[PDB]
Parts: C-alpha cells; structure tokens; sequence
C-alpha cells in the first residue's frame, strides 16, 4: 500500500485543471509540488504538504 | 496554453479565472450572461477531502489579465452561488464534460467584461477553421502557468481524423482542435475556458469548452473540446440564456 501513496510517480493525466498538489519522492526522500490535471491520478496525490509528509514519512 | 502569445487587454472580455479555496487558479470559464459561466465539469467533483463541488470554495475572478494583478481596474471578483455539472459527465471517459456557474451577485458590463455569443444547436464549426484558445494554463506540459493571459490559435479537426488519432477516446460530445503537427495547444490551467470563433458579422461565438488532451502539443496529439452546439437547449433549460 506505502507502495502506491509513496513510492509511484506523480501523475497530472489527460484532464486540463491546474490542481495544486504534492507527491513523495523517495529518491529525495521529501513531498514535493506538481499540478494535477484533476482526472485519474495515483494515490501520491496530497492537497496539502503536511498530509503527503505524514503519509509517507520514512519510506525508502 | 502552449505555443500562443500574451492576449491584448481587453482582448477577451468573456475569458474568467475560477480560484478554489487556497489553491489559486485551478480552471478558466466564459461569461454567457451577467449570471451564468460555462465551465468544464471535471474542475468541479469532490476530492482528496475537498468539495471541488461546493459553490462557497470558490472565486471567479471577471476581466482579469494578469494574475499577479488582480486588484486592476476593472477586474471584478465574485463568489458562486451555484455548479451545475452535466447529469450525464462521466470521470473516467470524460464524456459530457460540461458545467454552468452562477454568480452570486450579477457581472457588470464594461471594455473588460463582456459575455460571449453562445451558437445555435444547428451551427456547426467547420473543419479547418481557425479558432482561438485562451487561458493561464502552462506553456509546457509538466510546466508552468502564466501570469498573462495566453492566446493561441488552433484550427478544428475532422471528427474522423480525431476519432482514428485517439482511438476509442473521442464521443460524440467531444471535438479536436488543434494542429496535427503540435506546437500549439491548451494545457492544464486551461480547462473550462472558451474556444473563440469569429463568425460572419464579426462576432464572437463559442465553440468548446477546454477538456483534456494527451499531454500538450505533441504531433498527432490535438486537444479535446467538449462541443457547444449540443449543449445549447440544456444551457436555455437551466439558465434562461
Ligand atoms: N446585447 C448586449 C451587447 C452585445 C453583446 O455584448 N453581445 C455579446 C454576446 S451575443 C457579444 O457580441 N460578444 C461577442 C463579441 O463581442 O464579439 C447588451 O446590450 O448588453
């Protein structure tokens, strides 16, 4: 599970919304920004900076 | 919007930015009368524990060219009271992708907010036709907004050609527009925003609203609209416009 909400790549889709969201990196080992385009993304898709670091604090 | 320039001031009168709660702009919309917006409904579902749906988290922001200015004169801010999606708007084929907004208090008329002509259900915008595509949407897929607002202009596509371009992808409801060799596109931030066609007396009309597309101006990769035409009874029925 720690394996879809942190460990995939973001994904902004096909829809043309500019969704401020944050994703894991765990190369980084830190939730940085991108724009989700709003339709059929991944579970590393957090509204706010403080939710992406309490999901997936720790995860390699 | 990819490959297109900065629009003149006042050049798209009906061209309205919707903000949601701390999130900046997140989809255009046109302005269709003083109390109605047409908008694309995927901007507007529930989600990640936010009501993307919820008239109160939301700022339209009317005559607005440049987002770092919103204060301009001018520039009208307004509050929604109403979303209407389509009934029938499906999130995982994004058929029907379609909404009306109402204002909570009515826009003024001015050099820098006017409506935009809606088509009759009849019309028809013909293949190859030069339109215009505007929005803050980003310059590059993956990339960023802009400031300005951004114009470009894109040519319709034969329904057939889309259909084979993107296969099993494109409905009825939906219309490509764009240029088979890429280079300019919308793209996200641009969604919900007006397609704009000049038509026989000069006028401008509405042709699309801004859906989605596979990335932003890659070759043979043109972007989809959701058609007006076919909209236009629904829109009388539930705006009175
Ligand atoms: N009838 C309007 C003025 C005309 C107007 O703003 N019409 C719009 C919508 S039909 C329009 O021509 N916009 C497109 C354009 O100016 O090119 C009024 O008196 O308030």
């Amino acid at each position: 599970q720690t394996e879809d909400y942190c460990l995939a790549s973001n994904k902004v889709g096909r829809c043309r919304g500019s969704f401020p969201r944050w994703y894991y990196d765990p190369t980084e080992q830190i939730c940085k920004s991108f724009v989700y385009g709003g339709c059929l993304g991944n579970k590393n898709n957090y509204l706010r900076e403080e939710e992406c670091i309490l999901a997936c604090r720790g995860v390699q | 919007v990819v490959g297109g320039t900065d629009a003149d001031e006042g050049e798209w009168p009906w061209q309205v930015s919707l903000h949601a709660l701390g999130q900046g702009h997140i989809c255009g919309a046109s302005l269709i009368s003083p109390n109605w917006l047409v908008s694309a409904a995927h901007c507007y579902i529930d989600d990640r524990g936010f009501r993307y749906s919820d008239p109160t988290q939301w700022t339209a922001f009317l005559g607005l060219h440049d987002q770092s200015q919103r204060s301009a004169p001018g520039v009208q801010e307004r509050r929604l009271k109403r979303i209407i999606s389509h009934p029938f708007f499906n999130d995982f084929t994004f058929d029907y992708d379609i909404a009306l907004l109402e204002l909570e208090k009515p826009a003024e008329y001015s050099s820098m907010v006017r409506p935009i002509c809606l088509p009759d259900a009849s019309h028809v915008f013909p293949a190859g036709k030069a339109i215009w595509v505007t929005g803050w949407g980003h310059t590059q897929y993956g990339g960023t907004g802009a400031l300005i607002l951004q114009k470009g202009e894109i040519r319709v596509i034969q329904q057939t050609t889309c259909e084979n371009l993107l296969p099993q992808q494109i409905t009825p409801r939906m219309m490509c527009v764009g240029f088979l060799s890429g280079g300019v596109d919308s793209c996200q931030g641009d969604a919900g925003g007006p397609l704009s066609s000049v038509e026989a007396d000069g006028r401008i009309f509405q042709a699309g609203v801004v859906s989605w597309g596979d990335g932003c101006a890659q070759r043979n990769k043109p972007g989809v609209y959701t058609r007006l035409p076919l909209f236009r009874d629904w829109i009388k029925e539930n705006t009175g416009v």
